[PDB]
RNA sequence: AGGACCGAACCGACUAAUGUCGAAAAAUUAGCGGAUGACUUGUGGCUGGGGGUGAAAGGCCAAUCAAACCGGGAGAUAGCU
RNA sequence: GCUCGCCGGAAGACCAAGGGUUCCUGUCCAACGUUAAUCGGGGCAGGGUGAGUCGACCCCUAAGGCGAGGCCGAAAGGCGUAGUCGAUGGGAAACAGGUUAAUAUUCCUGUACUUGGUGUUACUGCGAAGGGGGGACGGAGAAGGCUAUGUUGGCCGGGCGACGGUUGUCCCGGUUUAAGCGUGUAGGCUGGUUUUCCAGGCAAAUCCGGAAAAUCAAGGCUGAGGCGUGAUGACGAGGCACUACGGUGCUGAAGCAACAAAUGCCCUGCUUCCAGGAAAAGCCUCUAAGCAUCAGGUAACAUCAAAUCGUACCCCAAACCGACACAGGUGGUCAGGUAGAGAAUACCAAGGCGCUUGAGAGAACUCGGGUGAAGGAACUAGGCAAAAUGGUGCCGUAACUUCGGGAGAAGGCACGCUGAUAUGUAGGUGAGGUCCCUCGCGGAUGGAGCUGAAAUCAGUCGAAGAUACCAGCUGGCUGCAACUGUUUAUUAAAAACACAGCACUGUGCAAACACGAAAGUGGACGUAUACGGUGUGACGCCUGCCCGGUGCCGGGAGGUUAAU
């Protein structure tokens, strides 16, 4: 799993890895690949929205199964493949009618192995079922928020929620941030943690390893002169601010979060 | 030294030309401006 | 059917020249100056008919008008078409 | 003469 | 294997001389740095002025940039020559 | 015309972009050419660009543009669905000779190949804006087989050398031939086949996917090159006939082998890695409605069409961008000999050029060089600049270290040529012969040849043997920045910026944040192991006290407090 790149070189010095052997090492499957331009940022009108982002390598967008809409199928997981566009490692499934999808992979989840989705699943990892059917403190993922929506909760690599209680028609999550939610209990949920859990633990090492992920360089406030951003020109490292962003908007603790149309499915806020 | 002219015919006419300018409403008041002149050539599609 | 009409208008001139001579002389080629459009299969009707001599092929080009300077101004020349019949075997002028 | 050259900087007598 | 080493193409511009009404509105000569990459390049495209873009120098945005160029307000205003 | 010099991974040859007659011929020297000009990319006139196969066009899509209706917007207008454009990519097909003053894969000769139209000929389920397959892909590495190509040998032709020798293991030249068709190789991948069933492929489908069970162990697809043919043909060193003195008409020998060998082809292959590597069509099948003598499909033959535009010329340049015939810039392709690791470099081939002012002189002084007595940094701000070192093989190699490095540390030794070991070695390559059988482009053996190191021993020459070109100066202490990188195009390349790493903080997804009056879009087709912002800047040891102030976060009990 994880490697030390031997310091035979300054810049491979650092690197850790991630090489897992058990992922396939093969092309991804075909009809379930499409083309994934990269942006740079810039939006309709052409602009940087989002700074930083750019260059970096090709990659077509494999299009997972978030739903887990097929009920009773059983389904076996073909092989564990390697997606660009995640942190989580995907496994190409097939169906007993023949029709194969990809879906995160959860922890504990080998190929070979077997999952199918429904109301009446077992509780082994990998399974979904709406979090009605789902034992309380469970440990969950691949989490919905509406029925039907597709699932948005833990979807990261070693990530994964918590079902805390159900009160009513409403289960109450441990979310990954450690915000208790509180969603419908009409939301499937794939069982189990996400696997990849050691993802966090690769360091890259040299800039080009993060150059070529597509996230150009960050550059400080303090660098910038006084019209490029607040932190701004000096007379040699010189502050006196309040640390903004290049929009004058407190960083460094200020909570910009007004949905008021949500506030009321937080159980309670962030730890 | 590279200077700044590096003639393109396809860049000159998608920039420049007659359709480039009929496109949108200020180039053809750009047409206008230059059939008011009076000019001999209206836009460059040499 | 192509018009009679319309192959009186496609023929113009015969090309004289050089290469028109040899043309004639090595290789049963006429060489004519032919209307701007005239299409191969037009200018091949047309000989076979006003000329009712017999076309092979058709092998036509379009040369640029030179630029002429009358005087002191800058003028030029119409760009003109000129086409190659190979007549099959017998005889032209 | 539509391009008009430059001077040269003027001796720093500060 | 490697933002590995030496070193041409290629990319650049550290030193020195020349050049400074030049051969050249930034170059030549001798060297010099990278040279499998955060590299370089062709073609086309996208972002436009208080806007763009910026590995950030107020740099670049057509030999012009502490706010481009063109036209208009405009014969601004100028207790200053 | 003869010498001389230069270039030759270019200053040669062919294109693209760009230019637009600059191409060729005739005529002229007013202007243009940094001089002269008979010359010219100059002036005037005439000629020249021939395509089913090359490119465009056209079919298909990328980024992206426009965008019915649409959503939004004081107006203009913005975004965007269906859609439609858009190559810098994907999609059918021609080669070798001959020719012009100038085009020629376009003309001529020969040899082909592609796609459709139509008609007859039979046999047949055909049928799509729909399904599936395909096209369809990264970086790096390595090896095997090849080829281009060159060298030598063998032939063929010619020569017997301006002064020594030169009919001999002597001299010079040529020994070339394609596409296509047949073959199916080195080699690459893949089990194959028959049935039967099925909640998948928005319906269907025999196609794909998926199960079963038998099935034979083979097949299928891909495939450089070679071989045969193309070709009793062309080309051909040259010889002769006539000279528009330019070249035309004929005749025209040999036209093999070995070895070396690509950065090119097999190979989009193989192995491997993480950074996870366009799409759509053409292509092949499946069926839907509709039709099932018909239509339509396939095959065979015939025949027709392959239109339109480009094609001259420059293209590291006097023709494109730089105002100039400007020491600048300009993408792609080919790349021969000797020496060499080499596309470096030196000298050369093909080929091209002598840089559009020259002639004298041989003052100072300036520029580019060469050498230098003795000293050797005393110069100077500073060893700036020069000088010096420089290669391959082996020996040897410290502190420190993050254990990799440092390190090419430092330093030393050998290097030419000749002969022998060895009538050239080890090695490579491999004929003939022979045997075997899947009988062949087969395997085993076999070694003729053809190449060909490296080492040792002996000798010899010179002042010097990595002899030219080319080609590290070395070490010690230290500040800063971890490092590779980026930066003020055009006086600043750094300690500045970035960086991987660390921290705080925001953000629960219709996320935060950002562009946008809004629709919307980016974030992200991502989901707290994620994204943004801010600071710090690998790594090692660490980061101490202060919340009075400003800010941020949390509270709401009290005072004040807006519109109303
Ligand atoms: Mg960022
Ligand atoms: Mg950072
Ligand atoms: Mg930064
Ligand atoms: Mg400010
Ligand atoms: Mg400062
Ligand atoms: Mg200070
Ligand atoms: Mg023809
Ligand atoms: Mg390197
Ligand atoms: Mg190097
Ligand atoms: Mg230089
Ligand atoms: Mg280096
Ligand atoms: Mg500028
Ligand atoms: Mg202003
Ligand atoms: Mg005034
Ligand atoms: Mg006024
Ligand atoms: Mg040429
Ligand atoms: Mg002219
Ligand atoms: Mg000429
Ligand atoms: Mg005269
Ligand atoms: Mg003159
Ligand atoms: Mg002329
Ligand atoms: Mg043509
Ligand atoms: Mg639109
Ligand atoms: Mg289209
Ligand atoms: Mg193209
Ligand atoms: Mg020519
Ligand atoms: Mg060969
Ligand atoms: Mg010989
Ligand atoms: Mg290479
Ligand atoms: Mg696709
Ligand atoms: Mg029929
Ligand atoms: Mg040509
Ligand atoms: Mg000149
Ligand atoms: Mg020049
Ligand atoms: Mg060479
Ligand atoms: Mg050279
Ligand atoms: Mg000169
Ligand atoms: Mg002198
Ligand atoms: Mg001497
Ligand atoms: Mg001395
Ligand atoms: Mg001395
Ligand atoms: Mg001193
Ligand atoms: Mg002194
Ligand atoms: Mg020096
Ligand atoms: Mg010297
Ligand atoms: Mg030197
Ligand atoms: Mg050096
Ligand atoms: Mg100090
Ligand atoms: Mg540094
Ligand atoms: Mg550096
Ligand atoms: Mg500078
Ligand atoms: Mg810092
Ligand atoms: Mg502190
Ligand atoms: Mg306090
Ligand atoms: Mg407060
Ligand atoms: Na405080």
């Amino acid at each position: 799993a994880v490697v030390k790149c031997k310091p035979t070189s300054p810049g491979r010095r650092h690197v850790v890895k991630v090489v897992n052997p058990e992922l396939h090492k093969g092309k991804p499957f075909a009809p379930l690949l499409e083309k994934n331009s990269k942006s740079g940022g810039r939006n309709n009108n052409g602009r940087i929205t989002t700074r930083h982002i750019g260059g970096g390598h090709k990659q077509a967008y494999r299009i997972v199964d978030f739903k887990r809409n097929k009920d009773g199928i059983p389904a076996v997981v073909e092989r564990l493949e390697y997606d660009p566009n995640r942190s989580a490692n995907i496994a190409l499934v097939l169906y007993k009618d023949g029709e194969r999808r990809y879906i995160l992979a959860p922890k504990g989840l080998k190929a070979g192995d077997q999952i199918q989705s429904g109301v009446d699943a077992a509780i082994k990892p990998g399974n979904t079922l709406p979090m009605r059917n789902i034992p309380v403190g469970s440990t969950v993922h691949n989490v919905e928020m509406k029925p039907g929506k597709g699932g948005q909760l833990a979807r990261s690599a070693g990530t994964y929620v918590q079902i805390v209680a159900r009160d009513g028609a409403y289960v109450t999550l441990r979310l990954r941030s450690g915000e208790m939610r509180k969603v419908e209990a009409d939301c499937r949920a794939t069982l189990g943690e996400v696997g990849n859990a050691e993802h966090m633990l690769r360091v890259l090492g040299k800039a080009g390893a993060a150059r070529w992920r597509g996230v150009r360089p960050t550059v400080r406030g303090t660098a910038m002169n006084p019209v490029d951003h607040p932190h701004g020109g000096g007379e040699g490292r010189n502050f006196g601010k309040h640390p903004v962003t290049p929009w004058g908007v407190q960083t460094k603790g200020k909570k910009t979060r007004s949905n008021k149309r949500t506030d009321k499915f937080i159980v309670r806020r962030r730890s | 030294m590279k200077r700044t002219f590096q003639p393109s015919v396809l860049k000159r006419n998608r920039s420049h030309g007659f359709r480039a300018r009929m496109a949108t409403k200020n180039g053809r008041q750009v047409l206008a401006r230059r059939r008011a002149k009076g000019r001999a050539r209206l836009t460059v599609s040499k | 059917m192509i018009r009679e009409e319309r192959l009186l208008k496609v023929l113009r001139a015969p090309h004289v020249s050089e290469k028109a001579s040899t043309a004639m002389e090595k290789s049963n080629t006429i060489v004519l100056k032919v209307a701007k459009d005239a299409t191969k299969a037009e200018i091949k009707a047309a000989v076979q008919k006003l000329f009712e001599v017999e076309v092979e092929v058709v092998n036509t080009l379009v040369v640029k008008g030179k630029v002429k300077r009358h005087g002191q101004r800058i003028g030029r020349r119409s760009d003109w078409k000129k086409a190659y019949v190979t007549l099959k075997e017998g005889q032209n002028l | 003469p539509v391009y008009i050259p430059r001077p040269r900087p003027p001796h720093p007598r500060l």
